[PDB]
RNA sequence: GGUAGCUAAUACCGCAUAACGUCGCAAGACCAAAGAGGGGGACCUUCGGGCCUCUUGCCAUCGGAUGUGCCCAGAUGGGAUUAGCUAGUAGGUGGGGUAACGGCUCACCUAGGCGACGAUCCCUAGCUGGUCUGAGAGGAUGACCAGCCACACUGGAACUGAGACACGGUCCAGACUCCUACGGGAGGCAGCAGUGGGGAAUAUUGCACAAUGGGCGCAAGCCUGAUGCAGCCAUGCCGCGUG
RNA sequence: CCCGCAGAAGAAGCACCGGCUAACUCCGUGCCAGCAGCCGCGGUAAUACGGAGGGUGCAAGCGUUAAUCGGAAUUACUGGGCGUAAAGCGCACGCAGGCGGUUUGUUAAGUCAGAUGUGAAAUCCCCGGGCUCAACCUGGGAACUGCAUCUGAUACUGGCAA
């Protein structure tokens, strides 16, 4: 599975910093934002409603880095379940493990945080975990077991970590690269530039 | 006769029992008169896992029903308390 | 065929024989005592039924008639025989 | 008790038979409708008491013959 | 296959016994069966065994459960370019046959039964708990897993047995094949593997009785293509890796 | 199922790019060669035919076909229509069906309440448990939208009498 390609293609053509690149100069010689690449890019498209919706799709597919059939798995439990469709499912897809292990600042960006997740490195109550699929549960202890200490990579995720805002409904915690998880996030501390109801409405199609 | 025999519907090397009584007749997981209780042998380390209900099982026993050897071990090992 | 079937198939003959002739016998006498009551003789038909009973109970306590059917034919020959009279 | 049913003759006299129909309303399982609905059967009587058009009630019993098990008990009103 | 002569047994058959059993308004008549094994200080022994014990088995009753055998009522595809069907057909009377009422069969007497609220007659299909789809109503469908039927080369019959008209149990008729000294005889993979052949096209002439179950045996034990595991097939549903 | 070995190594394809429906520019072909599901596109400038480069959609799979349902309110009960389009018989008269003005009593057959028995266990659903995560197995409820019986209710139809 995984994209294996060339990312700020996708950044240039979403029109939007998509967080997925996440160096140290965050600058336009690295972009070139506001392009949409191709032989003649340059023309505005002329976006329909379809369009619209399509994009959408796109723009939060991609930020969270997953395929097709998973995300249509996700939407139909988050259905399932009780509540507001797209806040349930927002709150859901926040839950991946790897999402979680960026947040707390151990990664730069959510693919090497999955890269990290793969070979054997994260730990949970004393038991190793392999897969980036799992879902936290509320009240869980994130960690860093002993083969993989020492290594600088972590410690430049945590430098470079303090630029982000540190969300709330998590504790950042590393005092001893060790973490803990307290709650379900919510609309507020993330960001607003999402709109929920638009994949509900393409779905409905 | 009327016995009380073993059936399984549990996946490959996974077993999960489920005791019944019916008739000798009929097949392992086939027709039956009424579910009893359960055992599961792989179990974990958590205590349920065994159980049964005693008063079904000796009305059975009163009506003329026989016993097979696992329930019998199975019953000796929790009897009513063991 | 090569099975064990063989000997089950002798003794299923044997008692073929053996039960053809109890059933002769059965029938040899129920079409004497049914003679003796076209005959219209009251006292004859009684003494043809006497000797007549033991042996219809004994087949039946044998378990070769399933012990009702002995049932059926003294009730029946009985009240056939008494009217008659 | 003993359940029953009420019914009607329009029926030939027999050497000790007769034949009843039965009336009730049902639900049609599709337009909603009420439709009359008609059903016949063979009774065992006595006496052959009762006659052409009259009302009478019924019951089940030991299968006496073919297509003949129900017998009656009692009659109420009389002829026409 | 036949003839002659030998031998046991829980095989088989007479007698003894007989009642909450059978037949009977009433007396009354009648019915059945079996030994082995583990020990044994005292006793008899014509030293085998009797004799003292203990486990199982046989024959009658009355009862518990568990399957099977019957009846009725209501639902269960398409065609009026299928309108009249039906004498054992519908009842009554008496006998015979089943575990039992019964046209289940017999001889007699009646003049009936079914039908426009679909009878007879055609074409088509195993039936449900369900599956798929759609919001609901519906509409197609009966793959695997469960429940029930009907079927074992094609037509028919029964014996045996507690329980078949019996899937690897008999007897005929038929047609296929295979052996025959040519006078006759054997045989039914639609049971798990596999070949030939139809097709768009579906698997390997595999392991184990250790787990559960089934049938024998007081048990130890014996079988078991039931089963539990294998090998193949991107056929679907999954989860992962290609930094 | 855990521990160890220098080791980037041993690993990506397939459809579409006129509207319906996300994305375009060049060269050769020039009513021949051809596509295509409907509209149809092609005689010198093809955003539709062949190649090249770019883009778009899903990914250990992707496209083609065969078959079923909704979009179909295109069999219409919940939910359509009959002056001029596809549609009111040529008219009347009347059995079998269907349906009925308006009072007062009786009746419990419809109908409505309550209880009991029964709708086999899988599945469909909700709380949880387990296999590192799901697929998958499973503890307890839920409904099987009915059927039958018994006790009650009497406004409306139904049978009764005036």
């Amino acid at each position: 599975a995984r994209y294996l390609g060339p990312k700020l293609k996708l950044s240039r053509r979403e029109g939007t910093d998509l967080f997925l690149k996440s160096g140290v100069r965050a600058i336009d010689t690295k972009c070139k934002i506001e392009q949409a690449p191709g032989q003649h890019g340059a023309r505005k498209p002329r976006l329909s409603d379809y369009g619209v919706q399509l994009r959408e799709k796109q723009k939060v597919r991609r930020i969270y880095g997953v395929l097709e059939r998973q995300f249509r798995n996700y939407y139909k439990e988050a259905a399932r379940l009780k509540g507001n469709t797209g806040e349930n499912l927002l709150a859901l897809l926040e839950g991946r493990l790897d999402n979680v292990v960026y947040r707390m600042g151990f990664g730069a960006t959510r693919a090497e945080a999955r890269q990290l997740v793969s070979h054997k490195a994260i730990m949970v109550n004393g038991r190793v975990v392999n897969i980036a699929s799992y879902q936290v549960s509320p009240n869980d202890v994130v960690s860093i077991r002993e083969k993989a200490k020492k290594q600088s990579r972590v410690k430049a995720a945590l430098e470079l970590a303090e630029q982000r805002e540190k969300p709330t409904w998590l504790e950042v915690d590393a005092g001893k690269m060790e973490g803990t998880f307290k709650r379900k996030p919510e609309r507020s501390d993330l960001s607003a530039d999402i709109n929920e109801h638009l994949i509900v409405e393409l779905y409905s199609k | 006769m009327v016995t009380i025999r073993l059936a399984r519907h549990g996946a490959k090397k996974r077993p999960f029992y489920q005791v019944v009584v019916a008739d000798s007749r009929n097949a392992r997981n086939g027709r039956f008169i009424e579910r009893v209780g359960f055992f599961n042998p792989i179990a974990s380390e958590k205590e349920e896992g065994t159980r049964l209900d005693l008063d079904r099982i000796a009305h059975w026993v009163g009506q003329g029903a026989t016993i097979s050897d696992r329930v019998a071990a199975l019953i000796k090992e929790v009897n009513k308390a063991a | 065929n090569i099975k064990s079937a063989k000997k089950r198939a002798i003794q299923s003959e044997k008692a073929r024989k053996h039960n053809a002739s109890r059933r002769s016998m059965m029938r040899t006498f129920i079409k004497k005592v049914y003679a003796a009551i076209e005959a219209g003789d009251k006292a004859a038909a009684q003494k043809a039924f006497n000797e007549m009973q033991p042996i219809v109970d004994r087949q039946a306590a044998k378990g070769l008639i399933h012990k009702n059917k002995a049932a059926r034919h003294k009730a029946n020959l009985t009240a056939q025989i008494n009217k008659l009279a | 008790k003993i359940r029953t049913l009420q019914g009607r003759v329009v029926s030939d006299k027999m050497e000790k038979s007769i034949v009843v129909a039965i009336e009730r309303f049902v639900k049609h399982p599709i337009y909603g409708k009420f439709i009359k609905r008609t059903t016949k059967l063979h009774v065992h009587d006595e006496n052959n008491e009762c006659g052409i058009g009259d009302v009478v009630e019924i019951r089940e019993c030991r299968p006496l013959s073919k297509t003949k098990s129900w017998t009656l008990v009692r009659v109420v009103e009389k002829a026409v």
